This record gives C-alpha cells, sequence and structure tokens, in this order.
C-alpha cells in the first residue's frame, strides 16, 4: 500500500511547484500584446474609412 | 538539455526585443499619416482660402 502520509506530501509538493504564478503573467503579456494590435487596428479602420470617402 | 534550451531562450528574447522597436518605428511613421482626420481631408477638398 502506498503510504497515506507521502500521498499527501506528494500532492502538497505538486501544489507548490506550479506555473500558475507564471502563466498568468505570461497570458497577461499576450493580452497586453494583443491589446496593442487592437488599439492599432482602430487607428487603421479610422484611417481607411477616412480614405475610402 | 536544460542548458541547451535556455541558450535558445536568449536569441528569442532578443529577437522579440529587436522587433519591438521595428514595430514602433512603423507606428511613428503611421502617426504622420494619422495626423490629419476624415474631415481635415474634406477640408482640403474645398479649395477655400
Amino acid at each position: 500500500a502506498q503510504g497515506l502520509q507521502p500521498q499527501i506530501s506528494s500532492k502538497k509538493k505538486l501544489m507548490d511547484d506550479n506555473n500558475l504564478s507564471t502563466t498568468i503573467k505570461d497570458l497577461q503579456s499576450k493580452i497586453d500584446e494583443k491589446n496593442k494590435e487592437i488599439d492599432q487596428f482602430q487607428k487603421d479602420y479610422n484611417k481607411y474609412v477616412g480614405l475610402a470617402f | 538539455q536544460k542548458t541547451e534550451l535556455q541558450s535558445d531562450i536568449d536569441p528569442k528574447t532578443e529577437k522579440r526585443n529587436k522587433l519591438d522597436a521595428d514595430r514602433e518605428k512603423i507606428i511613428e511613421s503611421q502617426d504622420v499619416i494619422r495626423q490629419n482626420n476624415i474631415a481635415d481631408m474634406f477640408k482640403d477638398f474645398i479649395p477655400s482660402a
């Protein structure tokens, strides 16, 4: 039988080793990256429609 | 193998950081064309003054 005490300590070690403090910073990098494109494409659509008239 | 790939992080963190300025140089040159509006253009089509 696998021990119940290390089976808790196995999961408790897994809960400390997690990328969750990293991937959230990684995903907020990409959202702030993709917001810069969206904030740029609004400038494009407000320019081409200006050109199209 | 751990040292193999962090030595590949360093080009990709630099190559991304190279293109950050080369993006924004286009943005600065797009701001010149941005600078006149829809109706600034329409103001120009009337030969007023």
